[PDB]
RNA sequence: GGGCACAUGGCGCAGUUGGUAGCGCGCUUCCCUUGCAAGGAAGAGGUCAUCGGUUCGAUUCCGGUUGCGUCCA
């Protein structure tokens, strides 16, 4: 059947009216606008062999198209390009236009609306109810329930904002009438907006429910059902997408959203929302829990001249715990007013130049002998310590990465990788667990006897009894060797973190006129970073 | 306790499944596991079945949720539930005018069995159902249909079989009573008059889509055929057992092959459909003649019947064959030899002939010598595959068994039409089939009423084509297509002014919507 | 109340670090309730009650949780 279009689609589409006039029976038209399969039969298969050469392979066996394909074809399907939608829309245009066709060929239009993959049932039920009859309309409802699933069509009837049609359909759904008759009665004996809210609730259309419940009252005083609903469902985004008009009620939504965000996860949202409501103490709490010292303390000094320093104590505690000694020193010197502690944090954050600034500011050059010189000495100590420790770690890493040593070959050699030792192909079952395991595989194992996905590309892990092996196929502690870079990065992260710190500290200590140890540790650091086997052969 | 927790477990299973299925949701763990997790708290042997849970669903929910477990067309969709009954034991007619009974029929009224009808051994399930009903048709029919209902089938087209001896050799009052009782147990009407019973059964729910009456060639005269068409019979089953007259003579058969052929012609011209019995390994035959007769059966355009029943000769104690097998005068075939013979026979079955059955289901512990196993067709098809050739039987190409055994679906339906000459008549055989995979989707026989043999007052008055059989198994507007093409054939190809279909009394209303008017026992339509 | 042998297809069982998929019934399917048997054939029902480290190997090793006999003071 479908052929009749797929053969000469241009001429067909041109003369669809002639075709409809030709097809006398409504039944043929109906059951032609239902079997429209989205596949062609003239350029994908069933080739017309009139013109093909007689010596050509006329036809091979079509493939079964193993199940998995359909999965990323239905989800890849584009409901804007399919032939089904095109023919359905053409038919709709040629049928809705003429009053006589609507009078007679209604079931064709219903079939068309139910056949297009977007499933335009809204228009179908709308036109069905639009009929001014009680005989044909019920027949068409029965026809639709035979065609389309009764549950989805009943839900669409509800979404169409009608109960009489809903009750008519619900007599074809086999649900116990005790389970829907009270519902339909309650929907029937309420106001249009209450009924619409309940309708949008039953289908679960929460956004529609709220955007139709908000309009029930024209008063500037917001309702409390709306806030209860949004609190129960967490849809404040629509609250502020709907009430961009009413500032006061929008601020009410701001308040409830700020409460929600402060509770669940995140804090600067709560503070910036309290910015409108004020909510002074709550705003302060959100700001300081957000580690945003400057904004909160500005609010304090501009509002509360009594708790200015207590919040400073809380912020300095946070920054000491945050280990952000820069802003810690800043709030210590400017607000806590302690130059010595500020410089101590400066040395903690590897800062000396501004530490010298602060020591000069208090007219106190003793601070150098107090903290600054001791701080630089401690910096020299810690850089030496990290130097030795990282040197040992590098030695250990290189020793593990001594050579291929064969051992593992069954994995594609990108599993080894490790400074492009060898390339690879696809992947095999993930083997070589922590520190060079073997692959005897005489049996299938305790957790074995099934297929293995073959996933030894570079590394992998499985959930079978939840790993239970510290080596989660990852390049970290007790690493299994064989890592394509990403073990240099374990060192690159650290040396790049320390390098600005290294040059800063050595330059600061040089400024203090002990440049001997400064240049010693600088040269040792550059040597230890250079001699590292960065990637393959230091290239 | 022991079993109460089982009943309440089934109850909660039913209620929960109904609640889940009201909104359109399936189960998860094949309820028997969920059944046990609650009912086997002490593991006291409580073993439910699918029938057990089905007999728990409430009526309103049962009638609507039951078919949502079965999907094979002929099983629950086509719903031709073969419901076999039996008549009272009696002695087959020929014994009187020959001297003794057929030499191979086991059991009967004067064998070692006192209870089984003729040609039966009182151990087949049908026999125990008949005896537990005391051979009464009403109990037989009600019990069988109720057992079918209990087992979860949604049966709607009961097709009756009247097995056992020659049913046509009984006093007419008894047969009238039997048929009226069958139709009454079907419809629910409680009358006694055959005309009224038919008229009531025609409107009845659970339609009597036909009835088969196995008989003998001699007892199928014009008057007997009129009788059986009065009853509502639609398919005949005729004993033949051999085309060689010598074998029939030596078996005390009592009817010549020429009589069989004449009966075939007149019955097929009466609108019936005939299924014949074909016994291999008859005495004095041998493999050469076995193959010869089975090859001629479809080659002689005189028999060529629409159905068939291959019943390899089984010797059982007490028959006339035990006093001939014991002396060693007759030795059976070999297991491999007979399997091969069945393979070669089935290789020759034309596409229209349907193989209704193979070797009898008489129990192994009772057969003295014959077929060893009980799955002869399985081995026959395996050997067919081994030889390369394949079967064309209708039953081996219909959709229903394929969807559950072969698990192959049809996608290349096409119209095919055979046109052969059998029993002096021109028989067309329309079908919608699958040429690539040899799968038969729908079929319809058709016959040009031959002037030589037709006799019905409905047919001799004006030229007539008879739609002897229409069958659709696996949108689905096929009966319509076949019926329209048959109309076209009978109008142009046949030149027949009135085309009439023989129909079981149950289905006479279906042809009503097709424009047919009821003439006598046929659903006719002028052209 | 804690030590504690065990806890494993529906069920009683073979769960095993030299080393994990099945026994007996039970259920589903076809052959066949003489077109659908509660026989025979053929299958579905599971990687252990969770996790941590090592072994070609991991409730199987050790460790603790909920019950199943059972105490003990
Ligand atoms: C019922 C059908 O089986 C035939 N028949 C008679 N006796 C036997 C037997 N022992 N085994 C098989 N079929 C038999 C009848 O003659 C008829 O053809
Ligand atoms: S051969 Fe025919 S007539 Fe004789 S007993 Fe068997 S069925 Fe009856």
């Amino acid at each position: 059947l479908d052929i009749l279009h797929d053969y000469a689609p241009e001429l067909f589409i041109e003369n669809l009216e002639v075709f409809i006039n030709q097809i006398g029976r409504v039944d043929y038209l109906n059951l032609f606008i239902s079997c429209l399969s989205e596949d062609d039969v003239t350029k994908t298969k069933y080739k017309e062999t009139l013109y093909s050469g007689i010596s050509k392979s006329f036809g091979m066996e079509p493939a079964p198209l193993t199940e998995m394909q359909i999965y990323m074809k239905k989800k890849m399907f584009d409901p804007k390009t399919s032939k089904v939608n095109k023919i359905c829309d053409a038919v709709l245009n040629v049928l809705l236009s003429n009053p006589e066709y609507k009078k007679k060929y209604l079931q064709t239009i219903i079939t068309a609306y139910a056949s297009q993959n977007p499933q335009n049932l809204s228009a179908a039920l709308k036109l069905i109810s639009e009929l001014e009859n009680s005989e044909e309309k019920d027949s068409c409802v029965t026809y639709l329930c035979f065609l389309q699933d009764v549950n989805v069509v009943y839900k669409s009837a509800l979404s169409l904002y009608d109960v009489s049609l809903a009750l008519l359909v619900a007599q074809k759904s086999q649900m116990d009438p005790r389970e829907y008759l009270p519902f339909l009665q309650e929907l029937q004996d309420n106001e249009p907006l209450r009924r619409k809210f309940l309708i949008d609730d039953y289908l679960g259309n929460y956004e529609k429910a709220l955007e139709h419940l908000s309009e029930i009252d024209k008063d500037g005083n917001v309702s409390e059902e709306v806030i209860d609903y949004v609190e129960s469902h967490d849809l404040y985004k629509h609250g502020l997408a709907l009430y961009r008009y009413d500032s006061e009620k929008q601020n009410v939504i701001y308040n409830i959203y700020a409460k929600h965000l402060s509770s669940n996860q995140m804090y600067t949202d709560a503070a910036v929302a309290y910015e409108m409501l004020g909510k002074l103490k709550e705003a302060m709490g959100a700001y300081q829990s957000a580690k945003r010292w400057r904004e909160a303390m500005s609010i304090a000094v501009q509002k509360f001249p009594e708790e200015v320093e207590s919040v400073a104590e809380e912020l300095i505690s946070s920054l000491t715990f945050e280990h952000r000694y820069v802003d810690a020193a800043d709030i210590q010197l400017e607000y806590l007013d302690n130059v010595k502690e500020a410089v101590a944090l400066y040395c903690k954050a590897y800062r000396y130049d501004i530490a010298s600034l602060v020591a000069i500011k208090a007219k106190k050059d003793e601070l150098l002998e107090e903290v600054v010189d001791p701080g630089l000495g401690e910096g020299f100590g810690i850089i030496a310590e990290l130097l030795a420790d990282c040197k040992g770690q590098i030695n250990s890493q290189l020793r593990r990465l001594r050579e291929l040593r064969a051992k593992k070959e069954e994995n594609p050699y990108a599993f080894y990788g490790q400074e492009t030792e060898q390339a690879d192909d696809v992947s095999v079952a993930p083997s070589e667990t922590s520190t060079q395991e073997s692959f005897f595989t005489r049996y299938t194992g305790k957790t074995g006897g099934t297929a293995k996905t073959g996933a030894s590309r570079r590394t992998a892990k499985n959930k079978r009894r939840e790993e239970r092996k510290r080596a989660r196929g990852k390049k970290g502690t007790i690493y299994e060797e064989e890592y394509l870079v990403q073990s240099v990065g374990r060192l690159i992260e650290r040396l790049n973190q320390t390098k600005p710190d290294a040059v800063r500290v050595v330059e600061g200590l040089c400024r203090r006129n002990m440049r001997e140890q400064a240049h010693q540790i600088q040269k040792n650091f550059v040597e230890v970073l250079d001699l590292l086997k960065a990637n393959v052969k230091e290239i | 306790p022991e079993k109460e927790r089982f009943i309440q477990c089934c109850a909660d299973i039913t209620l929960e499944l109904t609640d889940s299925l009201t909104s359109g949701t399936t189960r998860e763990i094949n309820l028997n596991g969920l059944i046990t997790k609650y009912s086997k708290k002490y593991k006291l042997k409580q073993q439910p079945r699918l029938t057990d849970i089905i007999n728990s669903i409430p009526d309103q929910y049962k009638k609507y949720l039951l078919p949502k477990l079965k999907a094979k067309p002929v099983r629950t969709a086509s719903g031709i539930a073969v419901v076999a009954v039996m008549c009272k034991p009696h002695r087959c007619p020929h014994i009187a005018y020959t001297g003794n009974i057929c030499v191979y029929c086991p059991g009967g009224p004067d064998s070692d069995f006192e209870y089984s009808t003729q040609s039966y051994t009182g151990y087949e399930p049908t026999s125990m159902r008949a005896i537990r009903a005391r051979y009464d048709p009403y109990e037989q029919a009600r019990g069988r249909v109720e057992q079918l209902k209990q087992l979860g089938h949604s049966i709607d087209k009961v097709e009756y079989v009247l097995m056992g001896g020659t049913f046509m050799s009984l006093p007419k009052e008894y047969r009238e009573d039997f048929i009226v009782k069958l139709h009454n147990a079907l419809s629910g009407f409680n009358g006694n008059d055959i005309d009224e019973a038919i008229l009531y059964s025609q409107q009845s729910l659970t339609k009597c889509v036909g009835i088969t009456i196995e008989t003998r060639p001699d007892y199928c005269t014009q008057t007997h055929l009129d009788d059986m068409l009065k009853y509502g019979c639609t398919r005949l089953e005729i004993g033949v057992q051999s085309l060689y007259e010598d074998v029939a003579r030596d078996t005390n058969r009592g009817h010549t092959v020429r009589s069989v052929c004449e009966t075939f012609a007149v019955s097929k011209d009466a609108g019936y459909k005939v299924v014949s019995h074909m016994m291999p390994d008859l005495p004095n035959v041998g493999m050469e003649r076995d193959i010869e007769q089975f090859k001629e059966y479809f080659e002689n355009p005189d028999f060529r019947t629409d159905g068939l029943k291959i019943y390899p000769t089984l010797v059982i104690r007490g028959t006339g064959l035990y006093e001939l097998w014991k002396t060693g005068r007759y030795k059976s075939y070999s297991a491999n030899a007979l399997v091969d013979l069945v393979a070669r026979i089935l290789a020759l079955v034309p596409p229209w002939t349907r193989i209704y059955r193979v070797q009898r289901d008489i129990p192994m512990p009772l057969v003295t010598s014959g077929v060893d196993n009980g799955n002869l067709r399985e081995l026959a098809l395996a050997r067919m595959k081994d030889l390369g050739t394949t079967c064309r039987d209708v039953r081996t190409r219909e959709v229903g068994i394929q969807e559950v055994h072969h698990k192959v679906q049809p996608d290349q339906v096409e119209l095919i039409r055979r046109d052969y000459y059998a029993n002096g008549g021109w028989e067309t055989f329309l079908s919608y089939e699958d040429p690539k995979k040899d799968i038969l989707i729908g079929l319809l026989r058709l016959r040009k009423a031959s002037k030589k043999y037709t006799y019905r007052k409905e047919f001799t008055s004006q030229r007539t084509s008879i739609v002897r059989e229409l069958h659709v198994y696996g949108h689905q507007g096929f009966g319509t297509l076949l019926m329209e093409e048959a109309e076209r054939i009978a109008k142009e190809e046949h030149g027949s002014e009135k085309i009439s279909v023989i129909s079981g009394v149950g289905v006479r209303n279906y042809y009503g919507k097709l424009g047919y008017e009821l003439d006598g026992p046929y659903m006719s339509k002028r052209i």
